[PDB]
């Protein structure tokens, strides 16, 4: 309809007005391809550090690698990304105990190798931080400091 | 968010048919305005809400010593801020434009991170990844030193002269306070863009005039369709000015709010 | 009477064919949920298109008929069906005021100029519009107080008469041996669509505060979620156009009241200034015989600006002031007093015999009528040198060929009209270079306040809430502007009180919605809009007033984000509002003693979703 | 190059499986773009990819 | 950094005074580079220093 209802005079102060308008949505398509752009890269690393990081290893990143203390890791592909499946340890099921920092014995002050003294009310005992299961107080899982 | 219709035409209304002759450019700005206010409550909630239950301390609130009065809110105020996070809040409408509200109130962000200070001081890391288990705050201590190779003894003989050094270290921060840059400057980015976006609609583009108004006041509508449309067309590019640097901008507080989450 | 319609008059806006496509269209629809009337006739009116339905088995229409006077004189519209087929007929008729063996058709008698020739329970629907003198008609006939239901209708027909409608009646089978009436209006809708390409569904926009939604997403199914669809605007009433008063009339009073007036020949000139003229003085002062006004018209006095009003003055006699005029001649207009030819003032002249016209003659006023030659515009000659006709010199002395150059009139009370003293007085504007001068009174408008008006103050055009304010001007500054340079405070002229300006009071308007899966209930938020200024449950947040949830007292999860810490949510149904829950409450048992450890444990597992790549484009 | 009666387009034309409605003289895809014609002689529908 | 008048105009008294009706662009493209440009001296500060 422009190179149909006008000379040639006419008619290319119309085209002009199409091309800047149509040239103007173009360039702004791209424009905003290129800031979208800048964030699926970004996701992508993000994906590419989990996967060194959640499958090849196990992470002690808190909340990283899912929620509980890691496991292990496996990867699914997706359509346009990645899924990871996340295996972690939750601990349950808590029971309150007794406490001291250090045993005397001897007058001495003695310290846990690698746990924590507790008493159930009338013994104490040694255990592991992230699971009950005591021992018997000794000279083989303590040192003494003091 | 901004009125497309409003920040162009501007009242009157034979602006409004000639408007709807360029498409959907006031679509698409309202679609990106979206996607970023939606985002931006988002970003909040994943630095602050990272807690299930809202932790209380106990009523005595004395941890073997160790005094953490200054960061802990303080109970008479209205707004129970810490003694520290009110000494923070203390250093920091138009032609279409307008400002929507955040989501979460100041006082419920409050209460999210009293809920983090009171997990922590009384169960350290354990409820972050499950139930939370007691254990004194010496004790605690004492597990931390162990974990940068110090063996525990260190602290269990020393227990006071640590406890009254933190508590002197961490009453200098208030000093160094009575810094916050970061901040200032992103209220002021946005103050500078809405302030350059009213002052654009006084620029004539090369028109007779620079208000719809008074081309037909004193012009035929054959040359005066002509005039506002170059006057649209100008404005039209303000507001695709903006809303192109506040997507790349928003990108870049993303990537803070990421980086603080984490 | 008035019927309400369901979901009619939906027809298919044009050709084109269409798949699985929720297309949005505009047109000329009878709205959804309408008020139809009903009618058992009467002209009725037309005013943009008709919807026509009707019920029943025998067929008791027996055509229509359109047009603009629905007489002679003047081409119409006629179509019937008889047993045969339908006739579609533009003529010149002459209808029967009542139109109504077997035999039939009494309904015109006259059908001259044919112009357009044609010839070939139950519901029996039409569409009847008439755009551009094309009058198209949608039809179908379904079979089976109107049911419930959705039915498109297809063109019938395609008629390039056109003919004029501005009314219409019916026509009735009587008995000698039921229908609807509906108008379109310009709505929007959103059609669904099947894979066959017929319509099967629609949306009424801009009706229910729902469907306002439907249009937006372009579709019949909405998701759960808030939904920003529309704004809310206030609007202004009435227009004040406030001014000053006006400091001096600049009086005319004396050059229209002045007791010794001036005679012809010496006229008398006064140069008004920077005044306020009020010509109703005069338009509606005295009672006048003569007032022609050249340049512009003796109503349009009060609304321009000039910068010198010139004011002449003199007494003539009767029967020539029709030579006060631009462009005349006689031993008046010749040389005493010349209007030029692009005169633009406004001449007024009137009777004064009881005033200047005193017994045994007054002979006061001269008037000149001996001159080398004419005179010129606006010009003055006041001399009195003896005239000199023939070849010999006069050296000062009257007699022969030597004449004095002036005369007096008369003015006996018992003279005839024509020839007792006129006065007469010409107003003259000119606009040299002045920037602003001497313009028509102001009509002031009073001066309402707390209320959304259009106002203008001696120039400053705008709209907005005029309020008391607290500042505090200069004793030379009209209005105080804000930071960005905008108008924001306004001292009145009269009353000289400075009050401020506060635009209306829009904002966008957004739809709750619980999802159309659960519920069509729905409540609105308007965004920073006050509870007093919206055109029940009404609540105030700090995000706008929300209507039609109810708020309570107790805290949930979040469900439908509003702001501010406020939700919604559909439980108690309904919808409400109420402010979220962060979470529950626990209270670790601390002491400096206790311990809590855990004895058994259990394996979780959860996933992570995230996007590695897009399309390449 | 075609043009159908005021429709002009470019394209391969071949035959349809689309039906019309009995008034419909073509059709427009999604986005609102025509890829379907009706010969107005033989009354045929035909695709224009 | 490009200096907006030498680029538009180029040493030329008619354009400079047509680059007044168009308000301050000039002043968007000068803080808009100045804003990145003194970011690159952190970035080296940050990972050397
Ligand atoms: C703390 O644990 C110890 C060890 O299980 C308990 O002592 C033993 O209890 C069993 C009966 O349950 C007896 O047969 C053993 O002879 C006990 N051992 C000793 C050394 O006395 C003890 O009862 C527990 N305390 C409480 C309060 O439950
Ligand atoms: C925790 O520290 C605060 C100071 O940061 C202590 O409060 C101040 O105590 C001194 C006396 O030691 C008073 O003179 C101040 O007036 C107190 N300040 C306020 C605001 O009350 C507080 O006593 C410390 N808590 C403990 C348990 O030692
Ligand atoms: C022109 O002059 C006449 C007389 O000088 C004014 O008429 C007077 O009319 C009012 C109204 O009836 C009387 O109250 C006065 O007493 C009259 N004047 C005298 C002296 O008696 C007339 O008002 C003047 N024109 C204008 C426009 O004021
Ligand atoms: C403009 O004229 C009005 C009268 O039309 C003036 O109003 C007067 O204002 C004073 C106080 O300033 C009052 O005492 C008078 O009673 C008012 N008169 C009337 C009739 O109401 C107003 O002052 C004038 N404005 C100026 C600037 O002179
Ligand atoms: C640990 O022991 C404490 C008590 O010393 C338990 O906490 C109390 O629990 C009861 C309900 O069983 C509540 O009514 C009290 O208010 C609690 N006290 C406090 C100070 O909070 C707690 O249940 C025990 N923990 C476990 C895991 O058994
Ligand atoms: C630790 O907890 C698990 C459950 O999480 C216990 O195993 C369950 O035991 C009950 C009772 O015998 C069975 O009915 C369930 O089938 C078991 N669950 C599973 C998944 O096997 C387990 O006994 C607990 N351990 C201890 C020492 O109490
Ligand atoms: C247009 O005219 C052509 C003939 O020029 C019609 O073609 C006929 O189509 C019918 C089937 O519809 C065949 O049975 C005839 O044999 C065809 N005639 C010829 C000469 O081929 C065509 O139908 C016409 N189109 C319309 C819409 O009437
Ligand atoms: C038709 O609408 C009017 C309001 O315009 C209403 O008063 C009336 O009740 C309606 N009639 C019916 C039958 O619903
Ligand atoms: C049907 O009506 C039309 C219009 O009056 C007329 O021309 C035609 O002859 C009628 N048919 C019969 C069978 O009467
Ligand atoms: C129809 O009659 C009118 C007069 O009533 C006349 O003006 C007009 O020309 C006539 N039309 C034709 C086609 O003869
Ligand atoms: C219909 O009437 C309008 C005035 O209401 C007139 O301007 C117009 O020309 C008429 N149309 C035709 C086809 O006569
Ligand atoms: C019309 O649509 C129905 C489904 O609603 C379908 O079963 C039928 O085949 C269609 N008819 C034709 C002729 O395509
Ligand atoms: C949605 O509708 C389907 C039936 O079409 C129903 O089975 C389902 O429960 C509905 N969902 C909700 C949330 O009501
Ligand atoms: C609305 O206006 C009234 C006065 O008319 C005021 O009392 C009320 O506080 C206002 N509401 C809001 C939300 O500002
Ligand atoms: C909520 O509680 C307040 C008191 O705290 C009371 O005044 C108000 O009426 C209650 N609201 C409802 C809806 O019952
Ligand atoms: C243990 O805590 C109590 C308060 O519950 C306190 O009075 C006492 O001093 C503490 N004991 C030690 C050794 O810190």
């Amino acid at each position: 309809d422009i190179l149909s209802r006008l000379d040639p005079p006419e008619a290319e102060v119309q085209i002009d007005r199409l091309i800047t308008g149509r040239l103007q949505s173009l360039q702004t398509y791209v424009t905003q391809q290129l800031i979208r752009a800048a964030e699926i890269r970004a996701s992508a690393n993000l994906a590419a550090t989990k996967m060194s990081e959640c499958v090849l290893g196990q992470s002690k990143r808190v909340d990283f690698c899912g929620k509980g203390y890691h496991l292990m890791s496996f990867p699914q592909s997706a359509p346009h990304g990645v899924v990871f499946l996340h295996v972690t340890y939750v601990p349950a099921q808590e029971k309150n105990f007794t406490t001291a920092p250090a045993i005397c014995h001897d007058g001495k002050a003695h310290f846990p190798r690698e746990g924590v003294f507790v008493s159930n009310g009338t013994h104490w005992f040694v255990t592991q931080r992230n699971f009950y299961e005591p021992q018997i107080i000794t000279t083989d899982n303590t040192f003494v400091s003091g | 968010s901004v009125d497309c219709t409003m920040y162009i035409c501007g009242d009157s209304t034979e602006c409004s048919n000639l408007l709807l002759q360029y498409g959907s450019f006031c679509t698409q700005l309202k679609r990106a305005l979206t996607g970023i206010a939606v985002e931006q409550d988002k970003n909040t909630q994943e630095v602050f809400a990272q807690v299930k239950q809202i932790y209380k301390t106990p009523p005595i609130k004395y941890f073997g010593g160790f005094n953490f009065s200054q960061i802990l809110p303080d109970p008479s105020k209205p707004s129970k801020r810490s003694p520290i996070e009110d000494l923070l809040f203390n250093k920091v409408k138009f032609n279409g434009l307008t400002v929507l509200p955040p989501l979460l109130t100041d006082e419920m962000i409050a209460q999210y991170t009293s809920a983090l200070l009171a997990g922590t001081i009384t169960s350290g890391w354990t409820f972050g990844a499950g139930p939370a288990l007691q254990i004194p705050f010496p004790m605690q201590m004492a597990y931390r030193f162990n974990g940068i190779g110090v063996t525990q003894n260190v602290l269990y003989e020393n227990q006071k002269l640590i406890a009254n050094q933190f508590n002197s270290a961490i009453g200098k921060i208030q000093d160094s306070l009575s810094a916050l840059g970061k901040l200032q400057d992103v209220v002021n980015h946005n103050a500078q863009a809405l302030n350059t976006l009213v002052k654009q609609l006084s620029s004539k583009f090369g028109a007779i005039s620079s208000v719809l108004n008074d081309i037909l006041s004193r012009l035929d509508p054959p040359e005066a369709e002509v005039q506002i449309d170059r006057l649209i067309t100008g404005r039209l590019q303000s507001l695709q000015t903006y809303v192109t640097q506040q997507l790349i901008r928003a990108a870049e507080i993303r990537a803070s709010a990421n980086l603080a989450a984490t | 009477s008035y019927t309400n319609s369901f979901t009619r008059g939906v027809y298919y806006p044009d050709k084109v064919f269409r798949s699985s496509v929720l297309h949005s269209t505009q047109d000329l629809f009878l709205p959804f949920f309408s008020n139809v009337t009903w009618f058992h006739n009467p002209v009725l009116p037309f005013n943009d298109g008709v919807y026509f339905a009707s019920t029943e088995k025998s067929n008791i229409i027996r055509g229509w008929i359109f047009g603009t006077t629905l007489d002679s004189k003047t081409q119409s519209l006629l179509i019937v069906n008889n047993a045969t087929n339908v006739v579609i007929k533009v003529c010149e008729f002459q209808f029967c005021n009542d139109p109504f063996m077997e035999s039939e058709f009494r309904v015109y008698s006259s059908a001259n100029n044919c112009t357009f020739e044609y010839v070939s329970k139950n519901l029996r629907e039409f569409v009847f519009k008439n755009i551009d003198g094309y009058f198209k008609i949608y039809s179908k006939h379904t079979p089976i107080d109107l049911p419930q239901g959705f039915s498109a209708l297809e063109p019938l027909v395609d008629l390039p008469i056109g003919i004029n409608i501005t009314r219409f009646q019916t026509l009735l089978a009587l008995h000698r041996s039921a229908y609807y009436v509906g108008y379109l209006q310009p709505r929007t809708f959103l059609l669904k669509y099947n894979e066959n390409g017929t319509i099967t569904d629609a949306v009424d926009c801009a009706l229910d505060p729902l469907s306002e939604t439907k249009c937006t997403l372009k579709s019949f199914t909405v998701e759960k979620g808030i939904y920003q669809t529309s704004n809310f605007r206030v609007q202004p009433t009435e227009s004040i156009v406030r001014f000053p008063n006006i400091t001096n009339l600049c009086p005319f009073d004396e050059v229209f009241n002045a007791t010794r007036f001036a005679s012809v020949y010496a006229w008398n000139r006064k140069r008004i200034s920077n005044c306020v003229a009020d010509y109703s003085v005069l338009y509606n002062f005295a009672p006048f015989f003569a007032f022609k006004c050249y340049g512009v018209s003796p109503t349009k006095l009060n609304d321009l600006c000039f910068t010198n009003v010139y004011a002449d003055s003199f007494v003539i006699r009767g029967n020539e002031v029709s030579q006060i005029a631009p462009g005349q001649t006689g031993n008046i207009a010749d040389y005493n007093y010349k209007l030029p030819d692009d005169f633009t003032g406004c001449v007024i002249a009137w009777n004064s015999n009881k005033l200047d016209s005193k017994v045994g003659g007054n002979y006061n006023y001269l008037y000149r009528l001996f001159r080398k030659s004419n005179l010129k515009p606006f010009e003055r000659d006041i001399s009195t040198e003896i005239y000199q006709a023939g070849n010999k010199p006069c050296n000062g002395v009257a007699g022969f060929n030597c004449y004095f150059p002036l005369r007096s009139y008369g003015f006996r009370p018992t003279y005839g009209v024509g020839h007792q003293p006129y006065r007469v007085v010409v107003l003259s504007f000119e606009l040299l270079h002045a920037p602003a001068t001497v313009c028509g009174p102001k009509k002031s408008t009073n001066l309402v306040k707390n209320k959304c008006v259009n106002f203008n103050f001696n120039g400053l055009t705008g709209t907005g809430v005029l309020t008391e304010s607290n500042k505090k001007f200069l004793p030379f500054q009209q209005f105080g502007r804000d930071i960005a340079d905008t108008t924001d405070a306004v001292r009145d002229p009269q009353t000289l009180e400075i009050l401020d300006i506060t635009p209306c009071s829009f904002g966008g308007v957004s739809v709750i919605t619980p999802g159309t899966n659960t519920s069509n209930q729905v409540a609105v938020l308007y965004q920073g809009v006050n509870c007093t200024e919206v055109p029940s449950n009404v609540f105030q947040t700090r995000a706008g007033c929300l209507i039609g949830a109810e708020y309570v007292n107790n805290s949930y999860e979040c469900d439908i984000p509003i702001g501010a810490g406020i939700c919604a949510s559909y439980q108690t149904q309904s919808i409400i509002a109420y402010t979220m829950s962060l979470g529950a409450e626990n209270s670790v048992a601390y002491s400096n003693n206790s311990i809590a450890i855990p004895t058994n444990f259990t394996i979780s597992v959860t996933t992570e979703i995230l996007p590695v790549s897009m399309t390449k484009t």
